[PDB]
């Protein structure tokens, strides 16, 4: 067994209606308030468009929910409604349905984001601190509301670098945390999957998102995106073990009594834990500080229970320059 | 497409 160290009982202390998303009855707006303008590049199955809100002349984003089973539509809508107003959480404006096909669509605020592949190569030390701090605010918020995002990755963190705005998007994999519940491990992008997912440990919690955030921090400070670049899910764990070492991996499995897929016996090998300083080189030196490495070391831990919480991370000295300027 | 086309 395992339990979240914080926010464990949030859903137990709310009404059944809060987390019982299968019972949620979405409230459909007028699809005719919105006029599609262009399809956005969001992924192989996505149908996401920029659109005009004809009622206020506002630019919006429309996400047509097609590939999904109905229970997951309710889950995403209910989660976005529960997080409405939250800090750095993408704002849901409306939920509409085609009258004829019945295909639902979610309408979101438009963020003028800079593609992460171009943005990450121009970030400075202070920019990374700032945007990581802003992302932590979103994660602390959703975790405090009893929700795990489960798909934190660069593509899901929209940054408008001119207005210094950040939004955590794509809540389609997010779920409510309940103590002792077993969750589907087929979540997250391969490169951002926590070790718990890779070894099929289902009793995970909000700390999954803190692994993913650590992966993003490492990628930014070391100019190595993604940080752990595996070729499949098995190799992904190897890539992690080549950095974190195998002894702590086997220690984690032993502690939680984790059933290890036997094909890992052949590929994991024996690896020492590498010191984080060893990933500094001439083209990332201006981004790396002892405070950054101290934080990263407390996020990228096998043992999900020993990772910092979002709030603990926000209190780390790495973020002092940001907190001071927010005063 | 919502509002025509
Ligand atoms: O999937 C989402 O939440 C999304 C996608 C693009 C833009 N805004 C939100
Ligand atoms: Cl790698």
């Amino acid at each position: 067994g395992s339990r979240a160290r914080v926010y464990a009982e949030v859903n137990s202390l709310r009404s059944r209606e809060y987390w019982d998303y299968e019972a949620h009855v979405p409230s459909w707006g007028n699809q005719d308030d919105y006029q599609l303008v262009r399809k956005l590049g969001r992924g192989k199955y996505s149908e996401v468009f920029e659109a005009i809100n004809i009622t206020n002349n506002e630019r919006v984003v429309v996400k047509i929910l097609k590939p999904v089973k109905k229970k997951k539509i309710k889950r995403e809508v209910k989660i976005l409604e529960n997080l409405r107003g939250g800090t750095n959480i993408i704002k849901l404006i409306d939920t509409v349905k085609d009258p004829v096909s019945k295909t639902p669509a979610l309408v979101f605020e438009y963020i003028n984001n800079t593609d992460f592949k171009q943005l990450y190569q121009i970030l400075t030390d202070f920019d990374i601190r700032f945007y990581m701090y802003e992302l932590l605010k979103a994660l602390d918020y959703c975790h405090s509301k009893g929700i795990m995002h489960r798909d934190v990755k660069p593509h899901n963190v929209m940054i408008d670098h001119q207005q210094k705005k950040l939004r955590l998007i794509d809540w389609g994999l997010a779920e409510f945390y309940h103590p002792a519940q077993e969750y589907n491990v087929r979540v997250a992008s391969r490169y951002f999957k926590g070790p718990e997912l890779l070894v099929d440990y289902q009793m995970y919690d909000y700390s999954l998102d803190m692994w993913s955030l650590g992966c993003m921090l490492a990628s930014m400070i070391f100019r190595r995106e993604p940080f752990f670049h595996g070729q499949d899910n098995y190799d992904q764990l190897v890539r992690i073990a080549k950095v974190l070492g195998t002894e702590e991996l086997y220690g984690y499995l032993k502690k939680y009594h984790i059933d290890l897929d036997p094909h890992f016996n052949d590929i994991l090998g024996q690896h020492s834990r590498k010191r984080w300083e060893n990933f500094i080189h001439s083209e990332n030196r201006h981004l790396v500080s002892p405070e950054a490495l101290d934080l990263l070391d407390k996020l990228l831990r096998y043992d999900h229970q020993q990772r910092l919480t979002a709030k603990e991370a926000m209190e780390h000295p790495y973020f002092y320059p940001v907190v001071k300027e927010q005063s | 497409a919502x509002m025509v086309p």
